[PDB]
RNA sequence: AAAA
RNA sequence: AAAA
C-alpha cells in the first residue's frame, strides 16, 4: 500500500517506522488502527507529519501528527478525529451539500455553513473543509451562485442552468466516482428549483433540505435513499389525504391547459390565471392547493405524500386528454418545488413561469421549458 | 489576570462562573438591537439588555462587547433628530446601515447560530426593516420589555378562512376589477387610518380596490394575528390579478416588523408612512 | 451462465460510463468475478459494445429508429452471444424492438442499483403501467391519424412496481390478455403505445405498429417508428 | 413565488 | 413514455 504526504509505504501491536536517523515504534498507531505495519519511507523528512498518511491507508494527500488519544494535529490537513477521517474513507455514500443561492458570497458562507450542520447531524465526520480536502469540491462548486438579484430575462435564467446547473451534478458525481452520492439539496429561488430537478432525474438519491426557521436547522423533508414511491400515481383522487386538485376545462378542443400549484403561502392562482387568460390564451386549468394547512407544510413530516398526489393529479388530468402543451406556475417550498421537477422530469410539454418581485408588470415569464431542458 | 483564559479552555466543549461557561458553550447567544436622544437609546439598550437577561442571564452588553465585538451602536439603528418624511431619508437610512447590520453582525459571530432580539420605534419602517431581516431568522421580536412575537413555520400560515377567524375582521372591497392594484388599510394601531386612506386611495392614486384588516393585550403570543392577516391577503390574491399594494397602516411595531417579514419583498410593496409618502418599495428591498 | 450486461442509453459519454459501472455493481453482487476490465479482458467485449449508444438525443425521424435498430441493435443481441443477458435500457418503446429481436433489471434508485425484475381489423394496444398516462394522448392520436375506435387497454400498484420481486406475472397477464383478444377478434395491424418500465417493455419485446413519445418534439407526439412484424 |  |  502507498500514502502520500507532504510519501509512505504501509506493509501488513508494532507499527515499526524506519527512518534515517533512529526507528521508533509508534504502537498506538497500530493500535488506533487495528493493524500492525512496517512503515516504509524513500527519503529522510523532518518533523513527525507523515503519521497521517500511515493511518489513512491503514484505515490524494494527507498531512498532520497522530495523538494516542486519537485526536489528530498540525492534500488533508483539516481533519482532527479518528472518527471523521474512518468514516470519510470508508463510507458507501458521499453528502454532497449543494445550495442554490442569488446574493452576496457573506450570506452564500452562512448557508453553507448551516448546510454542513445539518449534514453533520447525520454525518457527523461531515465538514466542508474535509470535502474539499478529501475530494477537492470547494464551497463555490456546490454552490448554485451569481451576484446580486437574477435578471427578469428568460435568455439569463437558461444561460444560468446553462454554464452551472446542466453540468453541475454530472460533474460532481464524476469527481466522486467510485462512491455513491447522497445529494444534501437546499435552493433559493423556487422556480428555479423545477429546471435544477428536472436536470437533476429521479434517478438520483437525495435529501431535498428545507429549514424550520425556528431554530435555523435544516430538515430532511424529501427523503429520496435507502425512491420508487417517488413516483407513486397509484393514489386516487377519493383517496387524496395531503392535497386539493381540481381540473377546470372550458375549451376541450384545444390541447393546453395551465398548471398552478399553490403550496406556499404567497398565493399565485389569481395571478397566473389571468396571465393565462389574458397572455396565453388558455382556459383549461389543473389547480393544486393544501388540504387543511395552506402556507405550513410540517418541516418534521416526511413531504413525498404532497408529490405523490400531485403527480397523481397530474396523470389523472392526462387519462382522457390530450395536452399540446402545460404551464406550470407555483409557488411552493424550495424543497417541494425540487422533489416535483424531480418527478415530473422533462417528459411533459411544460413551460415553467417565474414571478419575478421586482420586475414591472408582467411578473411573470417564460424562463424555461421543462421539455427543452434537454436540448 | 491569566486564569479566566485557562479557565476558558477548561469550560470549552466544542463576574460569575456560570457567565463565562455559557458564554463559551452556548449555540443560540442572542442579539438585542432596537431601531430608534441618545441617552433615550442607551435606556432602552439598557431595557433591552433586562429583558435579554430574563432568558439569558449570562448575557452582557460588556461581554457580548468582548466576546464578539458588537458594541452598543453596531446594535442600534440611531440618527439624529425626527425622521423627515422624505423618501430619500428613508432610504438612505436603511442602504447605510439596516441593509448589512444583518449580514455583518451574523458574520460576526460565524461558529454559533442567531437567536436576534429586535425591538423598534416606527410603525410603518418596521415592514422596512422586517424585509430587510426576512423570514429566515430566528428572532424575538419584544415590546419593561415583553417578547411578543415568538419565532424560534406557523408564522406563514394562509390556512384560517375568512369563516373561522378568531382576531381580526377582513373586507376585501373591489370596485373596477379591471384594475391591477390593491389598497392595503391594516387597522391595528391607536388611530382609524380608514377614511384618510381611502381619500388618498381614490384621490392621489385612483383606487377603488383596498383591503381593509381590523389595544391588544401584550401577554399572549402574537402568531394567530399574522397568520389571519397573511391568509387575507392571499383570499384576496386568488381570483383577482394585482401589481400593486400600497400599505396604509397603524398597529404596533412588533406587528408590522413581522409583517415585513412574512409578507417580503414578493409582491409588488409601497408602504407610505403616515405623520403619505413612498418611503421604501417592498419589491425594491433587494 | 456467463454474464452479458447490455444497455441501451442514449446521451453524453459520461453518464454512459457512470450507468455501466452501475450495472457492473449490479452484476457483481449476484457474480463477483465479473467486472467490466474482465468483460474487455477474458472476452474482449468493451463498454461501448454492451452499450446500445447514440450521443445526444436520438431524432425523431422513423429513419433513425430503422437505422438504430438494423446498424446495432438487430445484430447486437445476436453477434454478442453459454451467457446470461441482464437489461436494462433508457428508451422505453425502443426496448420493444430491443426484445423483439435472461435477467431483464430495473434502477431502484433510492439505494440506486438495479434488481431484477424479470428472471375494422385495426386495434390500439394500451399498456399503462408508468407514472405518466399515455391513455389520452394515444387515443387521441388514434382517433385523429390512424382512425382507430377498438383498443385493448392494459392496466393495482400503478407508478409503483414492486422492484424486489418478479414482474413475470404482469407480462404473462399482458400475454394472456394480448392472446385472448387474437382469438376472440382477428387483428391485421394492432397498434401498440405504452408508458412503462424499460425492463418490462423488453420483457414484452421478448415475449404489430408501435409508436413512440418524444419530449422535445412537436404535434403530433407520436409516430409509427417502426412495425413489429419487420 | 429570491432558502415556502 | 429518454433507466417508469
Amino acid at each position: 500500500k502507498i500514502g502520500l504526504f507532504p510519501k509512505v509505504f504501509v506493509y501488513k501491536p508494532i507499527a515499526l517506522a524506519i527512518l534515517g536517523d533512529k526507528i521508533e515504534n509508534f504502537s498506538y498507531l497500530a493500535q488506533l488502527g487495528k493493524q500492525n505495519c512496517l512503515i516504509g519511507f524513500n527519503k529522510n523528512i523532518q518533523g513527525n507529519s507523515w503519521q497521517l498518511a500511515v493511518l489513512a491507508t491503514l484505515l490524494i494527500a494527507y498531512s498532520g501528527i497522530v495523538l494516542p488519544s486519537g485526536e489528530i494535529i498540525t492534500l488533508v490537513h483539516r481533519i482532527k478525529k479518528i472518527e471523521q477521517l474512518d468514516a470519510w474513507l470508508n463510507t458507501e455514500t458521499i453528502p454532497l451539500p449543494v445550495i442554490q443561492y442569488q446574493g452576496e458570497e457573506n450570506e452564500l458562507k452562512r448557508w453553507q455553513k448551516a448546510m454542513e450542520q445539518k449534514v453533520q447531524e447525520k454525518f457527523s465526520w461531515f465538514s466542508y473543509e474535509l470535502l474539499e480536502d478529501f475530494y477537492g469540491i470547494t464551497n463555490s462548486d456546490l454552490a448554485i451562485f451569481g451576484n446580486g438579484i437574477l435578471p427578469f430575462e428568460a435568455n439569463a435564467w437558461q444561460k444560468l442552468l446553462q454554464e452551472q446547473v446542466k453540468d453541475k451534478f454530472k460533474l460532481l458525481e464524476d469527481k466522486v466516482m467510485p462512491k455513491k452520492v447522497l445529494w444534501f439539496y437546499a435552493g433559493q429561488i423556487s422556480t428555479l428549483q423545477l429546471g435544477i430537478g428536472a436536470l437533476f432525474g429521479f434517478k438520483r438519491a437525495v435529501s431535498i433540505l428545507q429549514m424550520e426557521f425556528s431554530n435555523t436547522t435544516y430538515h430532511e423533508v424529501f427523503i429520496l435513499y435507502g425512491a420508487r414511491q417517488l413516483k407513486n400515481v397509484s393514489v386516487k383522487k377519493e383517496d387524496y389525504q395531503y392535497i386539493q386538485s381540481e381540473l377546470l376545462i372550458n375549451e376541450p378542443h384545444k390541447n393546453e391547459l395551465g398548471f398552478i400549484i399553490y403550496l406556499g403561502s404567497h398565493n399565485p392562482i389569481g395571478e397566473a390565471k389571468a396571465y393565462c387568460q389574458k397572455q396565453l390564451q388558455i382556459n383549461n386549468f389543473l389547480i393544486i392547493q393544501a388540504r387543511e394547512n395552506q402556507g405550513v407544510m410540517e418541516t418534521s413530516q416526511n413531504w413525498l405524500p404532497y408529490l405523490q398526489e400531485i403527480n397523481s393529479a397530474l396523470n389523472t388530468a392526462r387519462q382522457e386528454y390530450h395536452w399540446e402543451r402545460i404551464h406550470l406556475f407555483q409557488t411552493a417550498p424550495t424543497a417541494l418545488c425540487m422533489a416535483l421537477g424531480i418527478a415530473v422530469g422533462h417528459f411533459l410539454p411544460v413551460d415553467v413561469y417565474h414571478y419575478q418581485f421586482n420586475a414591472e408588470e408582467p411578473k411573470y415569464r417564460c424562463v424555461f421549458s421543462l421539455d427543452k431542458m434537454l436540448n | 489576570s491569566w486564569q479566566l483564559a485557562v479557565l476558558a479552555t477548561l469550560l470549552v466543549k466544542d463576574k460569575k462562573i456560570e457567565q463565562l461557561d455559557a458564554w463559551l458553550n452556548t449555540e443560540t447567544i442572542p442579539l438585542p438591537v432596537i431601531q430608534y436622544e441618545e441617552n433615550e437609546l442607551k435606556r432602552w439598550q439598557k431595557a433591552m439588555e433586562q429583558k435579554v437577561q430574563e432568558k439569558f442571564s449570562w448575557f452582557s452588553y460588556e461581554l457580548l462587547e468582548d466576546f464578539y465585538g458588537i458594541t452598543n451602536s453596531d446594535l442600534a439603528i440611531f440618527g439624529n433628530g425626527i425622521l423627515p418624511f422624505e423618501a430619500n431619508a428613508w432610504q438612505k437610512l436603511l442602504q447605510e446601515q439596516v441593509k448589512d447590520k444583518f449580514k455583518l453582525l451574523e458574520d460576526k459571530v460565524m461558529p454559533k447560530k442567531v437567536l436576534w432580539f429586535y425591538a423598534g420605534q416606527i410603525s410603518t419602517l418596521q415592514l422596512g426593516i422586517g424585509a430587510l431581516f426576512g423570514f429566515k431568522r430566528a428572532v424575538s421580536i419584544l415590546q419593561t420589555y415583553h417578547e411578543v412575537f415568538i419565532l424560534y413555520r406557523q408564522l406563514k400560515n394562509v390556512s384560517v378562512k375568512k369563516e373561522d377567524y378568531q382576531y381580526i375582521q377582513s373586507e376585501l372591497l373591489i370596485n373596477e376589477p379591471h384594475k391591477n392594484e390593491l389598497g392595503f388599510i391594516i387597522y391595528l394601531g391607536s388611530h382609524n387610518p380608514i377614511g384618510e386612506a381611502k381619500a388618498y386611495c381614490q384621490k392621489q392614486l385612483q383606487i377603488n380596490n383596498f383591503l381593509i384588516i381590523q389595544v391588544m393585550e401584550t401577554s399572549q403570543n402574537w402568531l394567530p394575528y399574522l397568520q389571519e392577516i397573511n391568509s387575507a391577503l392571499n383570499t384576496a390574491r386568488q381570483e383577482y390579478h394585482w401589481e400593486r399594494i400600497h400599505l396604509f397602516q397603524t398597529a404596533p411595531t412588533a406587528l408590522c416588523m413581522a409583517l415585513g417579514i412574512a409578507v417580503g419583498h414578493f409582491l409588488p410593496v409601497d408602504v407610505y408612512h403616515y405623520q403619505y409618502r413612498c418611503v421604501f418599495s417592498l419589491d425594491k428591498m433587494l
